[PDB]
């Protein structure tokens, strides 16, 4: 299109993300033993997801310089695609995970804490970590390599074989798209919304007195609630939004000019998604007054 | 009429101090300068023990160098096994505060007492098979600081107000009482041979008593701050003390003066537990700077950093035979180092 | 021009 | 006290089924393990079953592995058996033995009274001697031999000693070599090494008459000794 | 009350006064002799190579 | 390994499981502590909540929340060494009588008990071990103070007093000094409830205060500040 030589933003974005997640992991490794209060295991999981979500893309950054070619064989992109694809599920998993324990703890402490040693007792974390891999299994072998259709340049396109009836394969792509879109959207957004609303109601009930010292604390806490809810409630959809629009406009007439805008804007939602990962550590680790030394 | 008595007391202590000064002729440092250095030494976390969920205050090695007893703020008293890391017994207490524990030389009795101003003696080898309270000793209006066993029928306690007593187990009575201190007595360590013991108080003064008669034999006062730990040499010659002034000193029974002083500029913390290793060459000490230190006896030098903990070291002990040591710290851990 | 979804899994996509 | 009671008995035709029970009297039944032991009418004794605290180890023998079972319950302090079909070899004496295992423990402390029932590889203990005439007072030496060496890598032996007066249940005498029991005088003693072991006694008196046994506790199917009878001419 | 303590201190001091004292050099010699005598017993100074250490 | 070693293993695991059960059962109990001059009617205050033995303990529960009640009055020794045992206390119920500004009791040449209480409160609150522990203040008995202020101005004990002969301003003065005795501001807080032979109020106020402090502690531990 009009734009060219895109990865200028990508190098700096991945530099910032690598610096942030490396700092987070270095601090957590420099920290002490299990005495970490209630969420540092989740924070470490998020940090390692950020790491092995941002590590490997510079190859695709130099791709456009070395365009229409793969130098490392099929298996390399086989593993890279799965590694990147699992992480976007990992984020939507251990974000609701990081919110659920706080929701349990800050609603009714007298009634709660009964399931603290049951769900959070090294039980929910493992299943949350492995569910992403369990649902990313269907793409163990789906992206074999070929020379496009006529132009003899290698790329490991998503394999279109899916040996079945003619219409079954198309059903396969539409299912793997729609289910992927819905799973990380419909439910988890509801958990975060309802839990944050409940926490806001409880904290409003607790801080009835408008003390001068309490004014700053309450304003800060409410602002933190707002920013954490709004970042995920805005800047995570656009990739799913644009791909759902792709399917919808394939179904509808949706003229070829709109095809052109969809195609040339599709690279943008990439970075509009990576911003979530690069901002999560700044959102969470930085606000801590300890700042992990 | 107290002024004249005060002035004879002043002149008497003045001439006693003058005699003490005249007695000394030379320092031990340059006499023992020719002793070969021991060199660096490295210890390792050979074994670990866990199961407590709260603070740990005191421990005591048994007479056979195989059994261990440790207390906690949680109302449990568990007895360990040194070798295989097995749990043998659990003793649920009545009062939930413990500051000292003791182990009988006959391997049949244990004692534990704390803020309740009460002393409890327990029986292990019972026919039925469960531990039971044997007798309760009461009469002290103060917090206990240490309990030690002289034999299977005598208990010695260092009280908190001004006194230390000598109980007997046959009848719930008192054989004698000891008075003469002003502050609160912190430690009471028996001697290897059972006719002497010293119990320093919170007035920077240490008094040596006699078990049978009951008179203050000697009296020492050289430190500036409180005394927090006392121990003896393997024989009945000398003893060493520890204070809150970031220093440790040792004296002599016959010389009745000071011998050596340990000081290093970077040390600013305090002293909690002190013990002497066998053969009388190495003196160990646990400090308040999250670390434990080892020193040479006859020379002022440092040998290593026996420290891998994450909080203050509370209790420290040495086995009778001398196989290893033990350091129970503020956290709910316990490590045997060899 | 009339190209058939070559950006779908080639250029820089992870669908 | 530590008194125990056994219940159940009588004659049953072959193929019948019964249950036997033992009751505890105040000795913290929920913290100790216990066994059952078979006593042949004119022969030695046999081990039949075993249960431990917490229903963890439910070991059995190697001859009655299928026809017998054991069940326990912490409340009411009772232990049970079940029988399915009895052959002519099941008629014998049935006992109860309490045992606790920890560091400085003395297993096989107290024994019961027993009840009567009329139907109507493995280490070997030699104990070659069977009867030895003895005087009213003298030193008597008793010896036994084993198949395998009893010395374990830890450094402790695993042979026990016992005694049984006529018409009375046995009692412990030496729970481990060179360790005197609880409740017995100091006249007894013992020494041995390797596989051959010998029991030595200083003085005699007209209460030591009885039969002496021999145990072993390395390999789980405990094999009893032969027994030596003293007549005291 | 306080005067009684003052007197008691006076008798304590006069009893403490009549104590003989040995020379410090003798104490130093005794300590060195004990150290050199028992220097070969402690396993902390010379670690047991393989066997005589329970651990 | 011989069978005795295995048997020791099961015994050890049983003891361990008993220990963990006991710890988890006893981990959900809150601890409270008391301090005072001694003539503050502490026994009476205990009696209202209720409806040589230096340390006395009591238990009481209201609407399913177990409380543990303490006392440290009977020690009569130096406080600098035995205070570090109670580093886990959730709250401290400091109580002092306010009407006894007059009627010198300790020594005629010595000052009134008000300044002694102030010094004791300063020492208790500013100690380094309790840097993150809330403090709750109660005033013992009031109606006698109300009937004595009419016959005697409050400035007889306070030279810098400048108020009138009314209850409210003099009270606000008193908790003004009690509040600004502290020098560590944001972490702690003081409540200063007035109880004078009133039932059903002390337990409710204690419940509200302990809920506030526990929720603040959990929020701090959750990394939200």
């Amino acid at each position: 299109s009009s734009g060219a030589l895109i990865p200028a933003i990508y190098m700096l974005v991945f530099l910032l993300g690598t610096t942030g997640n490396g700092l987070v992991l270095w601090t957590v490794f420099r920290s002490s033993r299990e005495k970490r209060r209630s969420a540092d295991i989740f924070i470490a999981s998020l940090a390692v997801a950020d790491l092995t979500f941002v590590v490997t893309l510079p190859l695709w950054a130099t791709y456009t310089y070395r365009d229409y070619d793969w130098p490392f064989g099929t298996f390399f992109c086989k593993l890279s695609s799965y590694l990147i694809f699992v992480n976007m599920y990992a984020s939507v998993f251990c974000l609701t995970g990081l919110s659920f324990d706080r929701y349990l703890a800050i609603v009714r402490p007298v009634a709660n804490a009964r399931l603290r040693l049951r769900v959070s007792g090294a039980v929910a974390t493992a299943v949350l970590w492995v569910l992403a891999a369990l649902l990313a299994m269907p793409v163990m072998v789906l992206r074999t390599t070929g020379d496009l259709e006529n132009t003899t340049k290698v790329q490991c396109y998503m394999d279109y074989s899916m040996v079945a009836t003619v219409s079954s394969e198309w059903a396969w792509e539409v299912g793997l798209g729609v289910s992927s879109t819905t799973v990380g959207f419909v439910v988890p957004f509801t958990i975060m919304l309802t839990c944050y609303f409940f926490i806001a109601q409880t904290i409003a009930g607790h801080f009835r007195k408008e003390r001068i010292e309490g004014l700053r604390k309450r304003r800060r806490l409410l602002s933190i609630i707002v920013v954490l809810v709004v970042t995920f409630a805005l800047c995570w959809m656009p990739y799913h939004l644009v791909k759902t629009l792709y399917m919808l406009g394939s179904l509808l007439h949706w003229p070829c000019d709109f095809d052109l805008f969809l195609m040339n804007i599709f690279p943008y939602c990439t970075c509009i998604s990576y911003v979530n990962s690069c901002l999560n550590p700044f959102l969470y680790a930085f606000f801590d007054p300890r700042f992990r030394q | 009429e107290l002024d004249q008595l005060r002035q004879e007391a002043e002149q008497l202590k003045n001439q006693i101090r003058d005699a003490r000064k005249a007695c000394a002729d030379a320092t031990l440092s340059q006499i023992t300068n020719n002793i070969d250095p021991v060199g660096r030494i490295q210890m390792r976390t050979r074994r670990t023990l866990r199961g407590h969920l709260a603070k740990i205050y005191a421990m005591h090695w048994g007479t056979d160098s195989r059994l261990l007893v440790s207390a906690s703020q949680d109302g449990k008293l568990i007895i360990w096994d040194s070798y295989t890391t097995n749990k043998v017994h659990a003793i649920p207490l009545r009062s939930s505060w413990v500051m000292t524990c003791a182990y009988a030389p006959s391997g049949n009795y244990v004692a534990c007492g704390g803020l309740d101003n009460i002393c409890s003696i327990y029986n292990l080898k019972t026919r039925e098979g469960n531990v039971r309270v044997s007798r309760e000793l009461a009469g002290h209006t103060g917090y206990l600081s240490c309990c030690r066993f002289l034999d299977d029928n005598q208990i010695v306690t260092s009280s908190g107000d001004t006194t230390c007593a000598l109980w007997d187990i046959e009848t719930g009575q008192q054989t004698t009482t000891f008075t003469g201190h002003t502050g609160d007595v912190m430690s009471l360590s028996l001697a290897p041979d059972t006719r002497l013991f010293v119990s320093g108080a919170c007035d920077a003064s240490a008094k040596l008593w006699d078990v049978r008669e009951g008179m203050c034999r000697q009296t020492f006062t050289g430190h500036e701050s409180d005394i927090n730990a006392i121990c003896f040499f393997p024989n009945g010659n000398a003893f060493a003390t520890g204070s809150d002034d970031a220093t440790c000193r040792l004296f002599d029974l016959r010389a009745d003066q000071e011998l050596m002083t340990y000081s290093h500029d970077n040390i600013i913390c305090g002293i909690t537990s002190v013990s002497f290793s066998k053969s009388g060459r190495l003196l160990l000490a646990g400090y308040d700077d999250f670390n434990c230190n080892v020193w040479d006896a006859l020379k002022a030098d440092r040998a290593g950093v026996l420290a891998g903990h994450d909080n203050r070291v509370s209790c420290l002990g040495v086995t009778d035979d001398g196989m290893a040591v033990a350091t129970g710290s503020w956290d709910s851990f316990l490590k045997i180092w060899n | 021009l009339q190209r058939r979804c070559m950006p779908l899994h080639s250029r820089v996509p992870f669908p | 006290d530590v008194q125990l009671v056994e219940s159940g008995g009588g004659l049953v035709q072959p193929g019948g089924s019964r249950k036997l029970s033992c009751s505890a009297s105040g000795f913290a039944f929920s913290s100790f393990g216990m066994h059952w032991v078979r006593q042949a009418p004119e022969k030695g004794l046999e081990w039949v079953a075993y249960i431990s605290s917490g229903s963890g180890t439910i070991y059995y023998a190697d001859t009655v592995k299928g026809r017998f079972t054991i069940s326990r319950d912490d409340p009411k302090n009772t232990l049970f058996l079940q029988m399915t079909s009895l052959r002519s070899e099941d008629t014998a004496m049935y006992y109860c033995v309490r045992s606790i295992y920890y560091y400085g423990s003395s297993p096989f402390d107290f024994w019961g009274q027993g009840t009567t029932l009329t139907v109507s590889s493995d280490i070997v203990m030699t104990q070659a001697t069977s009867s030895v005439p003895v005087t009213p007072g003298e030193s008597v030496s008793i010896s036994c031999r084993s198949s395998k060496s009893l010395l374990h890598s830890n450094g402790n032996t695993y042979l026990y000693w016992f005694l049984q007066r006529p018409g009375q249940s046995p009692q412990l005498l030496i729970y481990r070599m060179s360790n005197l029991a609880s409740g017995v005088p100091d006249r007894f003693s013992g020494s041995g090494s390797g596989t051959a072991f010998t029991l030595t006694i200083s003085r005699l008196e007209a209460e030591d008459v009885g039969v002496y046994y021999c145990m072993q506790h390395l390999e789980y199917p405990l094999t009893f000794g032969a027994g030596t009878k003293l007549e005291l001419k | 009350a306080s005067i009684a303590q003052a007197r008691k201190l006076v008798e304590q001091l006069k009893m403490e006064a009549n104590i003989d004292r040995i020379k410090v050099s003798k104490a130093a010699a005794d300590l060195m002799a004990y150290c050199e005598a028992h220097a070969k017993e402690d396993p902390l100074l010379t670690p047991v190579p393989a066997s005589e250490n329970p651990f | 390994l011989s069978a005795e070693d295995k048997a020791a293993v099961e015994r050890s695991k049983m003891i361990d499981r008993n220990l963990r059960e006991d710890g988890e059962k006893a981990a959900r109990e809150v601890k409270l502590l008391l301090l005072g001059a001694g003539e503050s009617g502490k026994s009476t205050i205990v009696k209202q909540m209720k409806i040589t033995t230096g340390i006395v303990e009591t238990h009481f529960t209201f609407k399913d929340l177990h409380f543990k009640m303490f006392d440290v009055g009977g020690q009569r020794s130096e406080r600098k060494k035995w205070i570090h045992c109670f580093e886990g206390v959730t709250a401290i119920i400091f109580c002092v009588a306010l009407s006894d500004y007059d009627l010198v009791l300790a020594e005629d040449e010595e000052m009134n008990r008000m300044h002694e209480s102030m010094k004791l409160f300063d020492s208790i609150c500013n100690n380094k071990w309790f840097t993150d522990t809330s403090i709750i203040l109660f005033l013992n008995k009031k109606d006698l103070f109300e009937e004595k202020i009419k016959k005697s101005p409050l400035t007889i004990c306070y030279p810098e007093y400048a108020g009138s002969n009314t209850y409210e301003e003099a009270a606000a003065y008193i908790q003004c000094q009690f509040e600004d005795l502290n020098k560590r501001k944001d972490t702690k807080e003081i409540y200063t409830h007035f109880t004078c032979a009133t039932d059903t109020k002390n337990v409710q106020f204690v419940f509200d205060a302990v809920t506030d402090v526990i929720i603040k502690n959990n929020l701090k531990d959750c990394g939200l500040f």
